[PDB]
DNA sequence: CGAAACGACGGCCAGTGCCA
DNA sequence: TTTGTGGCACTGGCCGTCGTTTCG
């Protein structure tokens, strides 16, 4: 339950996908599912604890009788996404057409449109400043 | 076990809202969540904590004397500048990092 | 005539400011 | 002497008690 405790806004809201181990999104519970799996296990081992749920019917008890054959997300890094005066500019696509440098910036640009500037928004530092620098070697 | 478990157990009588705020800011409740999320969830869970007592204080026991704590009310994560500003307020000294190191 | 309910006020605790 | 620190007194916010005024 340590990962559930770290919850910060919608951060762990978009974290069950990052695990993953679901069924085509969400059959059963307002998952996480990883909160029903340790409860089934109980404490640490302990056989009364695993057994309990088993008599009524950590990771491999779940593998026994559970919705697994779907595959959504992977890492831990994969993303996707978590969808379910100077400015850019010029214009704007993306990819960028005035700046920017050249790795992992388009992604930011892609995210960006539109249309505030500044603002700065989390909290600093660069972005408007760099734009300024370019309007600067006009 | 949780922020709700903390509030219903230690009432506002003992640990008041002013004290609870800095207890979150200082980091005493970091084991239950994000500071911004916890601070926001204070007054809602305080009402819930006071509501849990009167259920027990007029019959009932647990299952019907407590609709278990709701999920922590959502909020944006704090930036280090405003986070370390709260730590200085709550502990009187820049505990755990200096704003300049960001 | 007696009970209740509302408002005043103390004090208590805490957050602060001062002074030694 | 111009600076920091530790103790203690003052204000404000909330809380709980008591006293008065009203209603039955």
């Amino acid at each position: 339950h340590h990962h559930h405790h770290h919850k910060a806004g919608e951060a762990q809201d978009l974290a069950e996908g990052w695990r993953a181990f679901l069924e085509a999104l969400k059959p059963t519970l307002r998952a996480f599912v990883r909160e029903a799996r340790p409860h089934l296990e109980g404490k640490t081992l302990v056989l009364r604890f695993p057994e309990s749920k088993a008599f009524h019917h950590l990771l491999p008890l779940a593998r026994a009788q559970f919705g697994v054959e779907e595959l959504a997300f992977v890492l831990e890094k994969k993303s996707l996404s978590g969808a379910s005066p100077p400015w850019e500019a010029e214009e704007g696509e993306d990819p960028s057409e005035e700046l920017r440098r050249l790795a992992r910036l388009l992604g930011g640009r892609l995210l960006w449109v539109r249309k505030p500037k500044a603002p700065e928004a989390e909290e600093p530092v660069s972005e408007d400043g760099i734009g300024g620098n370019g309007i600067m070697p006009p | 076990k949780s922020l709700g478990d903390f509030l219903k157990r230690l009432p506002e009588q003992v640990v008041n809202k002013r004290a609870l705020e800095s207890l979150v800011k200082a980091g005493a409740l970091d084991a239950f969540g994000d500071r911004a999320r916890l601070l926001a969830s204070l007054e809602p869970l305080l009402r819930w904590a006071a509501e849990t007592r009167e259920r027990g204080r007029s019959g009932l026991v647990g299952l019907f004397a407590e609709v278990e704590e709701p999920p922590l009310v959502e909020a944006s994560p704090l930036d280090e500048i405003t986070m370390l500003r709260y730590e200085k307020e709550a502990l009187g000294i820049y505990v755990s990092g200096h704003p300049v190191l960001r």
